[PDB]
């Protein structure tokens, strides 16, 4: 049907912000997903401060 | 990193 504007959401898992979901911002992608949204630890949100997104990190490929 | 988390449960400890 008629389209207005093309936009996206956080987690690569197609899910908007939910104060029940905790995120981590793609250091290189600049976006967020639920820790598990990308298969990461839970506390990974706190014990973290150098996390990168898998969508962006993919380019870094270590 | 740009960790995006929440802490609504916490109020604010003086220390």
């Amino acid at each position: 049907g008629p389209l207005g504007s093309d936009t996206k959401l956080y987690c690569i898992c197609k899910t908007p912000y939910d104060e029940s979901k905790f995120y981590i911002g793609c250091d290189r992608c600049q976006n967020w997903y639920h820790g598990r949204c990308v298969g990461i630890l839970q506390s990974e949100a706190e014990l973290i401060d150098e996390y990168v997104c898998p969508q962006c990190q993919s380019t870094e490929d270590a | 990193a740009r960790t995006k988390q929440t802490a609504r449960k916490s109020t604010g400890g003086k220390a």
